[PDB]
RNA sequence: AAGGUAAGUAU
């Protein structure tokens, strides 16, 4: 079951572990995706 | 045997081999000679 | 001197029952869950 | 005279320890007049077991050792040995040490 | 910051405390369960 | 307590040390409504029938029964002592006191345990059997 | 203060 939903794309990048990013890696990459969005980092106009 | 009484002029010590022992001198009463 | 005084009036009662239990004619020496069944 | 008793009491107190030492027919630990508990011979380890007094007994014969050392020093006084003025920092030194 | 390169965020890391319940619960059961065991196990199970 | 046999005087704990050649006796001094001796006899009760073959359950009630207060020390508020062919066995379980068993023992497999350590040496003419638990610590983490 | 008693035959 593993390997067939693996070869077809059942299961979407969101669903962890996807058995490339250790759960550390998993916590960086999820701060670098934080860190990366568009003005994330801006409260000028209220955004939160 | 069980249900029965003890002889009397017995020593329940005596008449077994039975020997005492001290772990320390605070604990029982006090010699008497 | 008063310090050491107002020590012994409590040591006393101690030291005492101590006493009258040792040099005397007879001499006198988990439970919580393992007691109401 | 309150020297008196101090020595009649110290005295009364090393015979009750003497008594309690030697409550099992026990001759290997030996009380000197100072209520220092020390044995009289290098005694075995069954022996040492066999020897053995709870907390309480040696806090009753150090309270009789410090009873001890306030008489002694009264009678040094009434001697003649040390002075009045010495024997006041004597019982101020054994009260703060 | 993947698109300027350049110093934008900080993350600062601390070890949850369910992480660390959990591990000194594990190190509690090694030590109480050592009994009649061997010193090497004790200190095996530690380190591991 | 209640279910295991009772001696009721210093000769009958006599007779019952005496009469056993091949199983050790295994007697509770205390009593019944101590909740240490409660303890410590139904754990007694628990293993009374699996040590059947090589161990023989007695309680004496210390109270009505003190002519053994004075040599055994018979003190404390519970005491389990082993007997075999007439004769005191002492184990080395690490409290300092060899001589007896003063404490109530919460598992049933370290009491049976030390009933057949006890055995083992005994048959083999000892005096003294080293218990396979150390109790100089309850081990509590 | 302890948790440091080898046990066993023999008088």
């Amino acid at each position: 079951l593993w390997y067939e939903a693996d070869k077809r794309r059942l299961f979407p990048p969101w669903i962890k572990p996807a058995d490339t990013e250790p759960p550390p890696l998993l916590v960086y990459k999820w701060c670098q995706g934080i860190n990366n969005l568009q003005d994330v980092w801006e409260t000028s106009e209220g955004e939160c | 045997f069980l249900g029965m009484p003890a002889p009397l002029g017995y020593v329940p010590g005596l008449g077994r081999g039975a020997t005492g022992f001290t772990t320390r001198s605070d604990i029982g009463p006090a010699r008497d000679a | 001197w008063r310090v050491w005084l107002f020590f012994m009036r409590g040591i006393t009662p101690l030291l005492e029952r101590w006493l009258g239990n040792l040099l005397a004619r007879q001499f006198e020496g988990q439970r919580v869950e393992s007691h109401f069944d | 005279d309150w020297v008196e008793v101090g020595l009649q009491v110290c005295r009364q107190g090393y015979n009750m320890l003497n008594l309690l030492i030697h409550r099992k027919n026990l001759n290997y630990l030996h009380l000197d007049y100072n209520f220092n508990l020390k044995p009289v011979k290098t005694l075995t380890t069954k022996e040492r077991k066999k020897s053995r007094f709870g907390n309480a007994f040696h806090l009753c014969r150090e309270v009789l050792r410090l009873t001890k050392l306030v008489v002694d020093s009264h009678v040094q006084y009434r001697l003649g040995n040390v002075d009045a003025f010495q024997l006041a920092d004597g019982l101020q030194y054994i009260f703060a040490h | 910051n993947e698109v300027t390169k350049e110093r934008t965020a900080q993350c600062f890391l601390r070890v949850d405390d369910e992480s660390m319940q959990r591990f000194h619960n594990r190190v509690r059961q090694i030590l109480m369960a050592s009994g009649s065991t061997t010193f090497t196990k004790i200190v095996n199970k530690w380190n591991t | 307590s209640y279910m295991l046999p009772h001696l009721h005087n210093g000769w009958q704990v006599d007779q019952a040390i005496l009469s056993e050649e091949d199983r050790v006796v295994v007697i509770r001094f205390g009593h019944d409504w101590d909740p240490t001796c409660m303890k410590m006899d139904e754990v007694l009760y628990s293993i009374a029938e699996k040590v059947k073959n090589f161990a023989v359950i007695y309680l004496v009630d210390i109270t009505e029964v003190p002519d053994f207060n004075k040599m055994y020390e018979l003190y404390d508020p519970c005491t389990v002592m082993f007997f075999f062919r007439n004769k005191h066995i002492m184990i080395d379980l690490g409290t300092g006191n060899n001589n007896k068993i003063n404490w109530a023992m919460e598992d049933k497999q370290e009491m049976v345990d030390i009933i057949e350590t006890v055995y083992r040496g005994a048959r083999k003419g000892r005096g003294l059997v080293v218990s396979p638990k150390d109790y100089s610590t309850k081990y509590r983490y």
